[PDB]
């Protein structure tokens, strides 16, 4: 056998949302007695008071925080077998491989975490090539949940397409029986438009997750809850811990049939204009979290509502929702059928976390280690080998560690097509 | 965003791109330096014999002592057009302050370290002398980096042999505790802090290394356009222009002095900046050094490219096979000769019996006896005398240790001659000419040459400190390679000496010999020799 | 390994590491040999105060 030296090659990746992530790398030594953790404050909102006489009417300061941590390393640990009869070009082959698979994973959790928390939910009862520009239609109700919302968009906005309802768009374009700039080019190549309803980048992702449906029904909020912004809390030791205002727990009447990424809306509550607290008319999405216990579940934009009487003024300054849960109102669940999901966001939404393995140090001598720059996204690992002398072998493993992050769900969204009955 | 990441990463990129050549040289200097049984899995639970006969080791002290007995130095010349004496006065300071054993002990330093592993390298630094200044309170002074190869790691990015076109340069320090403190205390660091960097050693279990301390010098150069100010000197009238940067705190006192703005220019330039850096925090940020070039000059052997790889070899890397070879079949002949059993008879115990003393090795004796007789058998069975053969060296130890050093003798020649490797050093030598030419003009103070004398226009600021003024007219001269001289006046008696050799015994014979009489040296006869030549030159107009 | 110089008393250590690929761990050893011997035991001495009956 004389294995020709050419490669049948087979496959060709892109990884166009890790790209586009933010990647961020605090300092280690503080990371490390952190517990790979830190603490970001958010944006600050007053109130406001109307009158001359205001005694006993000063309010004070709030200021909110996020917090952004790490998960476990990716590896591709394999092994140099003594028995193996197989080449070295075959080990640097999978070397390659292992790259390739490592960018791959990273852009798969990018998209997951980002589908899955993302609280703006645009829903339509069918599908995208129904009626004429239904794409544009799509793009521009997302563009218009964002405007209406106030929510930031200075370092820029995009919209990931899957690719069947790419074509749909393109062939929405297509079937126009005119032909200037945009069909032509919509005809000679796929592309429908870079920026298209405001969006100033429109993408095709092939690795967009599919919602699956959620089998809940006749679900009620269990007795009126409030949810109040707050920096901090007591534990029982007496110390002040830090929460988190991207995450709340409601009790319901149960949570069978609900998953992570599931979306769901309560009859009633409308979302608000944020700074200027205008009451909108579309209800407020929200999307679940996780499911703990039977009877809470975890929702990621903190119902704040703006006519609960419990809110102290500074903490009333960060409502974002018209009303607040009251014991009966039924939760709607927004995702209906199966459908893959297009994803649109903020650039400054999603970031990556990273951090170092100093297997560099003096503490790993034997292993030979050096660092492992994946090209594409742009992560750094270490890749190790070392040898096993009683057994005439060696190890081979690239490791890589770092953090998919939503410092703001709230500007996240995914859009549902055809999620009709 | 992060400058201690950006730093970081741009270290690791480089040091896993010279990860092979750098494992392949620091072998080389164990190889050469420290033992050629590098076995770094020994596990010897039953000693053997391991001999040292070493046949490669008198060709690198060959080599060394014939590259040493031809020295090598930095020689300035004027360029095209410029004043046929523009660089007297930078060869002036490159003598001055490259004269010291500092500077030759880095050469050959480097110098060994090329020929063994395969690249050596050095630094040229500044720094405030004030008993015996070069010029301006200041000196510049060579130091020696030791296993450059190890310690000093470049932008990956870089195709040259003298890596003028890298961007970055990575130096580890690695120090003792006292060494550590007072580093710290030299630049200001925090003693108390130990700091710490990539340890560029990982020779494992025989290798006992000392409890140090490491950190890194992180050099780099930017290229930009920044502001200059053309104004007329007073004296000379002529546009002279200075870089905003240097003369920022200067530039009312140079309005007061009497200089009259002109313009203002743009000139590109590079600029260096140092930065201590640890694995963890980024100590000094970006402390702006002397010069237009990275102050470390490296030296290569066999240096080049194979795949986007760079790879440089000395002159030990091809011989270790077969060194290692030799070295096997001597021990074990060595095993043959201790552990044989020697020649000695084969003997039945019934055959002397009774007789055992006639053969312990005594020479009391006329003869040696046998008994004959069995009472059982009769009659002693007859068998012919048989002994133990003598140790040998096997045909296949003996061809082996043969063509192995046969092997190792062909392999080991450098050349036909170190003609190769001396280009490089003069290469080397030529980078670091242009390292101190652009340093001189950053910091010295440089005369200004006139057809109506010197001139030095330099000022002071109101915090009593005097701020250089160097003209743009000032790469006059262009660096080549001649031999090392101490001052200026040897050259100058080299240089007559050889128009002397040639010139023949016509006038200018005479001339010439008058002229090295002047340029003696003082004592007191060769002082009246000297007297009467400067006589006879005088009264001969 | 690395020599380890003990302060004090005059006495030199050996500390040592070594790396793990399996699990990205390392150990570590500090050790340090001697053996204390008593050459002349008649020259070494005791003193006991208040050793009474």
């Amino acid at each position: 056998t004389l294995a020709v030296d050419e490669i049948i090659e087979t496959i060709s990746a892109i990884t166009p949302m890790a790209q586009k992530a933010k990647k961020y790398t605090p300092p280690a030594a503080s990371m490390q007695r952190s517990s790979n953790t830190i603490w970001m404050p958010v944006e600050q909102e007053s109130p406001t008071q109307e009158g001359w006489d205001l005694t006993d009417k000063a309010t004070g300061l709030l200021e909110l925080n996020v917090a952004v941590n790490m998960g476990e390393p990716d590896n591709d640990f394999f092994q140099l077998r003594a028995d193996d009869l197989r080449d070295e070009t075959a080990y640097r082959r999978r070397i390659q491989s292992a790259a390739r698979k490592l960018a791959n994973n990273v852009e798969l959790k990018v998209a997951n975490m980002a589908a899955e928390m993302g609280s703006l939910v645009i829903t339509s009862p069918d599908a995208i090539g129904t009626n004429t520009a239904d794409a544009w239609n799509f793009v521009a109700d997302a563009e218009e949940i964002m405007f209406s919302r106030e929510l930031n968009r200075d370092m820029g906005t995009s919209y990931f397409f899957n690719p069947q309802d790419y074509k749909k768009a393109g062939y929405d374009l297509t079937k126009r029986d005119i032909f200037g700039r945009i069909p032509e080019e919509a005809y000679r190549d796929g592309t429908i438009q870079r920026q298209v309803a405001g969006f100033d980048d429109v993408l095709r992702s092939p690795k967009l997750p599919v919602l699956t449906k959620s089998t809940a029904t006749g679900i009620t909020v269990s007795g009126a809850q409030s949810f109040k912004p707050v920096a901090w809390q007591l534990d029982n030791d007496g110390n002040k811990v830090n929460v988190d205002n991207r995450f709340a727990t409601v009790t319901l009447s149960a949570t069978t049939g609900m998953k992570r990424g599931d979306k769901i809306s309560f009859a009633g509550v409308k979302f608000l204009g944020q700074m200027a607290k205008n009451v909108l008319a579309q209800d407020a999405t929200f999307s679940v979290v996780r499911v703990v216990d039977g009877t809470h579940v975890e929702i990621t934009p903190k119902p704040v509502a703006l006519d609960d009487v419990s809110l102290s003024p500074e903490q009333r300054a960060y409502a974002n929702v018209n009303t607040s849960l009251a014991d009966a109102m039924a939760v709607n669940i927004l995702n209906v059928k199966d459908a893959r999901t297009n994803v649109f966001w903020a650039d400054d939404a999603i970031r990556i976390v990273s951090q170092p393995i100093p297997a560099n140090h003096e503490l790993f001598a034997g292993m030979k280690t050096t660092s492992f720059s994946i090209p594409d996204v742009g992560l750094n690992g270490i890749f190790a080998t070392q040898g096993d002398i009683s057994t005439l072998s060696g190890l081979c493993r690239i490791a890589l560690w770092y953090g998919v992050n939503a410092t703001r769900p709230e500007a996240i969204g995914v859009g549902l097509p055809g999620q009709t009955a | 965003e992060n400058r201690l990441e950006s730093i970081l990463s741009r270290f690791d990129a480089d040091w896993t791109a010279s990860d092979e050549a750098r494992r392949e040289a620091k072998n080389d200097l164990f190889f050469s330096r420290v033992s050629q049984w590098d076995d770094w899995l020994s596990q010897y639970t039953t000693l053997q014999y391991r001999g040292q006969f070493d046949v490669v080791r008198p060709v690198v002290r060959k080599l060394v002592s014939e590259m040493r007995q031809n020295p090598i130095d930095v020689l300035y010349r004027p360029k095209d057009g410029a004043r046929p004496d523009a660089a007297d006065v930078l060869m002036g300071m490159y003598r001055t302050d490259m004269r010291h054993n500092t500077a030759k002990i880095a050469v050959n330093i480097a110098v060994r370290e090329q020929i063994e592993a395969g690249v050596g390298a050095w630094r040229l630094v500044t720094d405030y002398e004030d008993q015996s200044p070069t010029s301006n309170n200041q000196v510049i002074r060579r130091e020696p980096i030791h296993s450059a190869c190890s310690h000093v790691i470049w932008d990956s990015n870089s195709k040259l042999m003298d890596k003028s076109d890298a961007r970055h340069c990575t130096v580890i320090h690695s120090m003792s505790q006292n060494g550590w403190e007072d580093f710290a205390e030299k630049y200001d660091l925090d003693a108390d802090d130990i700091p710490s960097f990539q340890n560029p050693n990982d020779w494992v279990f025989p290798w006992l290394t000392q409890d140090t301390i490491q950190i890194a010098e992180f050099y780099e150069v930017v290229e930009k356009k920044e502001t200059a100010f053309i104004y007329q000197d007073p004296v000379t009238g002529e546009p002279v222009s200075y870089f905003k940067r240097d003369i920022k705190d200067v530039i009312d006192d140079l309005a007061d002095s009497g200089f009259i703005k002109i313009a203002e220019r743009q000139i590109k330039r590079r600029r260096v900046y140092k930065s201590i850096i640890t694995c963890t925090a980024v100590l000094k940020d970006k402390q702006l050094i002397a010069g237009e070039h990275i102050p470390i000059v490296p030296v290569f052997g066999e240096w080049g490219f194979v795949e986007d790889k760079e790879v440089y070899e000395g002159v030990v890397r091809l011989t270790k096979d077969g060194q290692r070879l030799r070295n096997m079949i001597m021990s074990f002949n060595a095993d043959i000769v201790a552990r044989t059993p020697k020649k000695k008879p084969f003997f039945w115990p019934e055959q002397i019996a009774g007789f055992e003393h006639m053969y312990d090795g005594n020479d009391d004796y006329p003869y040696y006896l046998l008994n004959r007789t069995d009472e059982n058998s009769g009659d002693l069975p007859t068998q012919p005398l048989a002994y133990y053969e003598n140790p040998e060296v096997p045909q296949a130890n003996a061809y082996m240790l043969e063509a192995a050093t046969s092997a190792v003798k062909e392999v080991a020649t450098l050349g036909v001659e170190t003609y190769v490797f001396q280009d490089n050093l003069a290469t080397a030598m030529r980078r670091d000419g242009e390292i101190y030419q652009s340093i001189v003009n950053d910091i010295y103070d440089v005369p200004r040459n006139v057809t109506i004398l010197m001139a030095e226009v330099v000022d002071l600021a109101t915090g009593e400190k005097q701020v250089l003024n160097d003209i743009r007219g000032r790469y006059e001269c262009y660096t080549d390679v001649g031999p090392s001289f101490q001052s200026m006046k040897q050259q100058n008696r080299a240089e007559i000496l050889e128009l002397l050799g040639k010139t023949p015994q016509g006038t200018p014979e005479y001339q010439l010999l008058l002229l090295q009489y002047f340029t003696l040296l003082d004592g007191k006869g060769v002082e009246m020799m000297r007297d009467y030549a400067n006589k006879q030159l005088i009264q001969m107009g």
